[PDB]
């Protein structure tokens, strides 16, 4: 008793709409940040995460390398964890 | 150092179960008090961010696809 | 977590669904004018030259009905 | 339950939101189809009298433009 | 709080709904004149030239009925 | 219950207010449709006799304007 | 207090309702003359030129019936 | 019960007063519709013979004015 | 003085429960034997009469409306 | 099971008639007394109430102020109470 | 506020003395008449009134 | 089993009528008082509330500030409470 | 002073539960015997009156809307 | 018990014992004149209002 | 925040003294009037008020 | 047994109407305040919240920085909490 | 200081569960008596207000959408 | 037990024993003036707010 | 991380002291204010707080 074709294609339409909605996630924001350094996406995300700020400051400076300590590294790792979990709400 | 280790473990479970990304041994030095700071290459950190971001977006879109398929199934 | 057919549901799921609903609502509000104009054009064709597909609304046929209708006069 | 704002997060909530999204997505597709039909009608009108109809596409004037084309001839 | 289908309801919810009702009531009162005028125009068309769509009220057809009706005289 | 003014806040109150809003929103859509139809009729009248009908749109005079257009011819 | 469907009712509620009734009664008394005159005009049209909508009272059609009726003579 | 003047204030009293107001409001709407129809009829009469009918609108004379217009021709 | 007080109370219940009309404290002096008479402004007394009259007529008409509504209801 | 429209409008006709009848109350008589001082209405009402007489005498005199004692004030207050209760029968 | 004093007199009246036959009501009336004054009453009269309220309340208590 | 459309629109007609009736409340009277100081509305309301009188006198004087004592402030607050409760009956 | 405090509380419950209007601390001084009177700006008192009036009228109209909706519901 | 029952049983001529015990919860300046064994009490409008309210409340219920 | 003090007074009022007949409420009122001041009260008065709350709570406990 | 298409679209019409009503919230008022400093929205909201006043005064002054103490900060935080809860009723 | 801490916690629960906004450590100094006042940048406070406002409006609109969806569902 | 029951049974005139035992969990500067056997207490707005909140909470329940 | 210290304070608060009436919370607050510092507290105060947690836990254990 498989769903009809119309049911499946209605689900497909729903999927396309919902993915268009999903285009606004923080992960997406990072992905489509065309700047050589992720300056714009990190400026947006600095209002949501400390690690975004810690990454942001040196990347604006166009530093070839970034020195992180224990606290900054923990914050950056938590930032990436949030990016994965999609807990950052980009407004 | 315990907090850093456990947070690495958390992001590991989320992003890289076998810990094959180059970033992991580069961050390991921070577990030693003497290594107060580590100089990392900006490109490496950006690439790690992009790995996390692309994997995350793919997971989000795939979860949406699963929800759509289950909706088509009806019995959800 | 709660599940939908075996897929995890969290607060972000519901939040995303509600944002989708609101955005789609705005899109639909914008788009209604297109239906109104299309139906007006259909009725122009129906009234001025009653024939054939003028007896059934069909958005994919109406452009060719315009071609016929306006070329005849 | 988990909550988003004032809404409980559970299977039934997601199911209801998905039903709304389903109907609304179908409506959006129909309305986009209508917009495409109006664009085709506009191109027909353009090729009939291109000396004046090559200004700009405007759904809310196309019915009046067709009526005008009839008025001229 | 009380809930509606699982969404929290507070006093502000009811207040907003009642404000919506009153504002919509004012809008509807304003808009009734448009129905009256449209039906008057429809009856002008019906009485002076009985034919076809004059036998059924249809706001989307009436503008084209005016086009036909007034162009014929 | 919580209260707003003199009204108890609960599921049934919200449901009743929502029913009223539903019917009233449908009515508003129908009346807006009628206004759009009158605007289209006005544009038809304008293109028929633009030398005088390009003054200003006025729903309450458009029926009389159509009757006048008939009176002239 | 007593309640109506869950909305508080006090003496001012009843007082306002009764004032509404009396004011509306005066308005209705004033307005009856309009019905009488409209029906007289309808019967003028019906008697002098029996046709079509003269076989059914319709306040929205009667002005166009006057247009037709008086223009014919 | 609470009382206003000589009337007990309770659910049933409000319900009865509301029924009366409902019917009376419907009656007022119908009569206002009739007044609007008479105004439209007057404008028709005016455009037919504006040299004399542009004095002032008067519901109680409009039937006689129409009969007079017939008397002249 | 008791009769005046109680009659004021009666007209109060009928016309002004919170006793906000200016006439009340102007009539109060008559409760003291020494104040055998009070000079009142004719306009104030006329306005008080008109307040009573208009309120009364509105109440009468509203009672008639209530009776009519109940007659329409039938079950009266 | 609401009353029919015809029943309600019959009640409305009854109401209009009964209110036309009510136009003859003492309260009405006072209301429509166009005289600057309520001389005519109080002349009519002086046959029904003592307070009407007590008010009447000075108001005919066109006095700017009226002196009332305890007894006259009691009578005037009873007059107004009767006007409210509609116990005065204007003939 | 003379109006307040009057309304409180009526409130107590409804429970202690419906017909207002106690002399204390005339004794208190002057306060409703002129502003910026007071009424000097005997402690015997006031305490007797208080026991009168007490007796009325006792009758209510018994009932 | 929702009410029909006609039932809801009949309720809407009732609502419009009743709100037209409600236009005569004391709160409304205050709202539509176009005078820079609420002199006209307070003159009307001074026949119904003491606080209206206390506010009225100085506002007619066009005073930039109004001195109130404990008693006057209590009366004004009660006036506003009555305006909210809609216990003032404007005639 | 007790009467003033309690009347403020009453109007508070009716108009402003959190007491955020500026008028409240300006009226507070009257609770102290020494502050027999307070000079208030006419504009502030007018604005407070208008706040009360507009809130009241909105509440009245909304109660009328609720009654109409319940009448449409029937089971009232 | 009841406040007015206490008033009745109080043996003191002025009953200042009960007046004291109840003034701790009721606004009665009465206490001072009556404890002072004054022959008369000067009562103004405001204090009279409190007396009337007190007597009503004790008539109904002010048990402490 | 004078508003906060007032609201807390009302909160305690609702449970200890509905009609606000205790003198401590007038004693505390000045704090709502002027800024940057304090009210000096007797330890007898404050401890008596505290025992008054205690007695009210004891009556509630019994109930 | 999913709701019909007409039921869902009726709900959509309701939603559009109710959101048009929601456009008047305090949060909205803040959002659409085009003034470089939120002066107009805070003037409107100063009649509803103390924190709005505390923010308002310096922002009118066009101060580059604003000094807040414990009490003012508490009031501002409560103001923002009210903005979130939508307890401010903009009239 | 306790009141400030708890009010921060309340607004935290409403706006930012992980407390990632820059405003939080800038307001923290007020918990120390010595830091009677804190100089904050006007732009930061405006941005915090806008964050709160936009999040609030989105939540309100989403609650309205949920109510509409449940109304379509019927069984609510 | 109850905090206010402890307050009642405390035999000390100032009741500083209970005041101490409860101040460890409630914000009452009261402890110092009362232990000092002061005749009066200087109360500002803030401390007064804490007094009112404390009294309400002990009225309901602050059992330790 | 001052944010972490604050969140841990709230976490312990929810279980030991909902209203935060213990003095130790003000004593610990300075750590949230300035960087690169510490707060010197009495061993009496800290051990008393620890026994306070112990007593709260004991009450939970009994329940």
């Amino acid at each position: 008793a498989r769903p009809s074709a119309q049911t499946q294609m209605a689900a497909v339409d729903m999927l396309q709409t919902i993915n268009t909605a999903a285009s606004q996630t923080a992960a997406s924001l990072l992905i489509n940040d065309i700047t050589p350094n992720k300056t714009e996406s990190l400026k947006i995300l600095s209002t949501q995460s400390v690690g975004a700020r810690s990454l942001l400051e040196p990347m604006q400076a166009n530093a070839s390398t970034i020195k992180l300590n224990r606290i900054e590294t923990v914050n950056v790792l938590d930032f990436l964890g949030s990016v994965y979990d999609n807990t950052i709400q980009v407004i | 150092a315990i907090a850093l280790y456990l947070e690495i473990n958390k992001l590991r479970l989320k992003i890289d179960e076998p810990m094959q990304l180059a970033i992991w041994p580069q961050l390991f030095p921070l577990l030693c008090d003497e290594h107060q700071s580590v100089q990392l290459n900006t490109d490496v950190l950006i690439n790690f961010m992009m790995h996390v971001a692309r994997k995350s977006q793919n997971t989000i879109l795939n979860n949406n696809a699963a929800i759509a398929s289950q909706y088509a199934a009806g019995n959800a | 977590w709660p599940k939908y057919g075996g897929t995890d549901v969290n607060t972000r799921t519901v939040h995303d669904l509600l944002n989708t609903i609101n955005t789609m609502s705005a899109r639909i509000k914008t788009l209604e004018r297109y239906e109104h104009a299309l139906r007006e054009i259909h009725k122009v064709v129906v009234i001025l030259k009653p024939s054939a597909n003028t007896h059934s609304f069909e958005p994919d046929a109406l452009p060719a009905l315009i071609m016929q209708f306006l070329s005849d006069f």
